[PDB]
């Protein structure tokens, strides 16, 4: 389902209407349109833990965690010079909350179903 | 029903010709048509400079824009008057349709 | 080239690391809440809090500024 | 560069339906006389042109007052490669 | 700033407003019958506009 997460992510990064960032994001969650984001746990973070679930765990907010947000990222595409090949000089990012306008996609049903049950 | 022709170009000959042929062909369409009424030309006089320096004898050259125009009276309806207007243009004449 | 006076730099923006506590601020149960004073009219966005200086608070787009 | 992202994009969704546009060279004038329906800098327009001159994406001729830039097809190729539109499609300009 | 200090001089008049209409020259200008245009050049091209030199 991976894969399916990978293709909706870079597929929002196509129709650009993701909001790639941690600050415009909350200018999107204080617009309301939370709907979906990604996660992670044990990462370089000294406290951000209980912020970050208090953030998601507060209204309709999806529960997707990875191993570290230093990959996270590397879906986004942040700062990919050479990007025919692995870049040279890669930086980190930790959240992304994406606005998708068209919600029909060949898997976002089941991952809306993975999101709900 | 009198259809005024404003009829301008650059050149003279080329609009005496447009007028003459113009006329014939009233003529021979079987219709009524004043005289040719002619109106003066517009001479406009440039003057200008042809030193780029300041040196040199102060020489002038005189540039002529010599443009006529013509107009003609008629009595036929615009339908015949637009069908012998829109028919065998030539460059250098603009024309001009007005209606009476 | 090089001028006798020193030169006049621009206002370089400082890197104000984690400032995501000065936005949602944690209280002893998780929960949300606000600290700063937010911008009255509605041309400035809601996530986009008004300024909070040492007496007065100054808005970003709108730039009107309240004073006590 | 010191634009706003949206009238860029705007600028290559008009090239998009063309292949050609004009522009005048003056450093004063905010207005765009071919683009009024939005606000746009054509200061930063021509800018923009001739950095994609200067990397080799189009060509750029003079004449008394404006710019003509060309696309070719790396140029159109790079337009699909920007705002990501599926490549089956091309510009007007061929719908002969 | 220089944002709003573009239009620190009205350009609604003057030298500034008019410029020449071949290369931007802001000497010998001719406003006559709507040029704007200088004179060395319109010597230039004032052959092919329908023009021959007659007085
Ligand atoms: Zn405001």
């Amino acid at each position: 389902v991976n894969t399916a997460l990978q293709e909706v992510l870079k597929t929002a990064l196509i129709h650009d209407g993701l909001a790639r960032g941690i600050r415009e994001a909350a200018k999107a969650l204080d617009k309301r349109q939370a709907h979906l984001c990604v996660l992670a746990s044990n990462c370089d973070e000294p406290m951000y833990v209980k912020l970050v679930e208090a953030l998601c765990a507060e209204h309709q907010i999806n529960l997707i965690k990875v191993d570290d947000n230093k990959k996270l990222g590397e879906w986004v595409g942040l700062c990919k010079i050479d990007r025919e090949g692995k870049p040279r000089k890669v930086v980190g990012c930790s959240c992304v909350v994406v606005k998708d306008y068209g919600k029909e996609s060949q898997a976002k049903d089941v991952i809306e179903e993975y999101f709900k049950c | 029903h009198r259809i005024r022709i404003t009829l301008t170009s650059r050149n003279v000959k080329s609009l005496e010709k447009v007028c003459a042929d113009l006329i014939r062909g009233a003529k021979e369409k079987n219709l009524k048509v004043k005289g040719p009424v002619r109106m003066p030309t517009k001479t406009l006089r440039i003057t200008t400079r042809k030193t780029p320096c300041g040196e040199g004898s102060k020489t002038w050259d005189r540039f002529q824009m010599r443009i006529h125009k013509r107009l003609i009276d008629l009595h036929s309806p615009s339908e015949i008057v637009k069908q012998i207007t829109s028919i065998s243009i030539e460059p250098g004449v603009e024309v001009e349709v007005t209606i009476a | 080239k090089s001028y006798t006076t020193p030169k006049k730099n621009k206002h370089k923006r400082k890197k104000v690391k984690l400032a995501v506590l000065k936005y949602y601020k944690v209280d002893e149960n998780g929960k949300i809440s606000r600290l700063r004073r937010e911008c009255p009219s509605d041309e400035c966005g809601a996530g986009v809090f008004m300024a909070s200086h040492f007496d007065r608070h100054y808005c970003g787009k709108c730039c009107l500024t309240y004073c006590f | 560069m010191l634009m706003p992202k949206k009238n860029r994009i705007a600028i290559y969704e008009l090239l998009f339906k063309e292949g050609v546009m004009v522009a005048k060279k003056d450093v004063h004038m905010p207005k765009h006389p071919e683009l009024a329906d939005k606000n746009v800098p054509n200061l930063h327009v021509m800018k923009a042109m001739q950095s994609l001159k200067s990397r080799g994406y189009v060509k750029e001729q003079f004449a008394w007052r404006h710019f003509y830039w060309y696309l070719t097809n790396e140029g159109i190729q790079y337009l699909r490669d920007y705002l990501h539109l599926p490549p089956e499609i091309v510009p007007a300009t061929l719908r002969r | 700033g220089h944002q709003q200090l573009y239009w620190s001089h009205p350009r609604k008049f003057g030298q500034g407003s008019r410029s020449c209409r071949v290369c931007s020259n802001r000497h010998g200008l001719i406003r006559k019958y709507g040029l704007n245009m200088c004179r060395q050049c319109f010597r230039q091209y004032a052959k092919d506009i329908g023009f021959i030199k007659l007085d």
